């Protein structure tokens, strides 16, 4: 690997140069130099690689659905005809999108998630790995379509099942996992009922556990509250 | 799209 | 090169579907691989060609920005220390720019400068050679930094001498030139009083020819005079 | 920064 050279102690320093100037690429890329260090990363770590690879792939899946949208219409009736380009050049972004959900599927199974113990790591990890099977699926129209879909299902569901076990309803990244698995559950599956059901239940447990926490927390957990408040408004 | 985090 | 087994055409489709996708560098990738074609650039493909590169050089000019700024601060009293990794990721970012800068350059060198004839196309290109060299300048600081300099006064005089010479004061190509040169004058030359006297003359000039112009032309022509003012009040 | 096109 081209980081291989480089500290890691340097590479997690630049990722955080590179957040601040915007500059997703190569936060992602000094991130994964410093995952394949071997060890394990720590909560701010962790947060420093999902924002990387978050934004660099939120980049290509905008550029995909305006390429999608073109091509769509270039298939409807009474439309000239204008050549493969739409298509290859869609195709082109797919696939690049698809590398970067594979490189992302690939740290977190050599070895990030074998290594996580605690819930916070495990969960984060799992909830990463629905993620970015989720933006596979929405890509996805071959055979392996409802694998691709059941893989991010069955990595939201085992995340959901420890953080119900082991994190209070208000934590934020269990917070962020439900409300993930609801867009999954609305978007991917086909299941609006249970996307509208589990932001609501979800909402409402936090809701009655806020009494417990700081100010500072509180922020944190009405922030992500909002975000399925927001998504409950648009599916209601 | 809806919110996700 | 990679696009030397596409069509021109197609390459040109694909520019505009990425600049729709907001996938500038593909969109400057695609442009480079037409211009390789050999044959000259109509209107619109200049105009396709410099957007792509514009907003990718101006990425990186905003991410070194960035990273000089922070670079800056860590050289003060009473800074920390904290090792090579700052300059080094800036000398990372400085030297991508470079290289485009160096590859625009390159297609202006070879060979669209010198089959341009009318002056529409040769101030459009010389222009762009002076905005290149300008950017290069704007990280220069060797021995070759006042060489830097004088490549892009000469290449946008050129221009000028070209745009006085052959367009009307309101040719909206000949306004953007003497805006650019202007801030070349302000911000590279060290000349405040130049850069001041070109704006105004420029924005006068032009407003007394709006007379002859059809809305549409007038609507072009005025929004450029309005960049030429509000460099003027910045710097008065 | 000023204007530039
Ligand atoms: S991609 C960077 C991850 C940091 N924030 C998130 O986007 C995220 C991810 C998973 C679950 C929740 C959240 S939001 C969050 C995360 C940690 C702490 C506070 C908040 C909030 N609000
Ligand atoms: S980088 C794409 C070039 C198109 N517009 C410009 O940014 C530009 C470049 C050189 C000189 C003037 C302008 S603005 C312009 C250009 C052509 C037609 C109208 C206008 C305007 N307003
Ligand atoms: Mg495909
Ligand atoms: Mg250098």
């Amino acid at each position: 690997g081209a980081m291989g050279s480089m500290e890691r102690a340097s590479l997690i320093q630049k990722a955080k140069l590179a957040e601040q100037a915007e500059r997703y690429e190569d936060m992602a890329a000094f991130m994964k130099g410093a995952v394949e260090k071997g060890e394990e990363l720590s909560n701010e770590e962790r947060n420093l690689l999902c924002v990387a690879y978050k934004n660099v792939v939120g980049g290509q899946r905008a550029a995909w659905r305006v390429l999608s949208s073109i091509e769509q219409k270039s298939n409807e009736e009474g439309s000239e005809e204008k050549g493969p380009e739409v298509r290859e050049y869609r195709e082109k972004v797919e696939t690049e999108l698809q590398g970067v959900c594979d490189t992302v599927l690939g740290l977190l199974d050599s070895h990030l998630i074998k290594e996580a113990g605690d819930a916070e790591s495990r969960v984060f990890y799992l909830k990463m790995k629905g993620d970015y099977y989720r933006y596979l699926a929405e890509v996805a129209t071959g055979d392996d379509k409802k694998r691709i879909i059941d893989s991010a299902r069955s990595a939201y569901q085992e995340a959901m099942d420890i953080s119900k076990k082991e994190m209070p309803p208000t934590n934020p990244i269990r917070l962020g996992l439900a409300l993930n698995f609801s867009v999954f559950h609305y978007e991917i599956a086909n299941s609006p009922e249970e996307a509208i059901s589990l932001a609501k239940t979800t909402f409402d447990e936090a809701m009655a556990d806020l009494h417990t926490l700081s100010e500072d927390s509180y922020k944190d957990s009405t922030l992500i509250m909002q975000l399925l408040r927001d998504n409950l408004t648009l599916w209601t | 799209f809806p919110a996700t985090v």
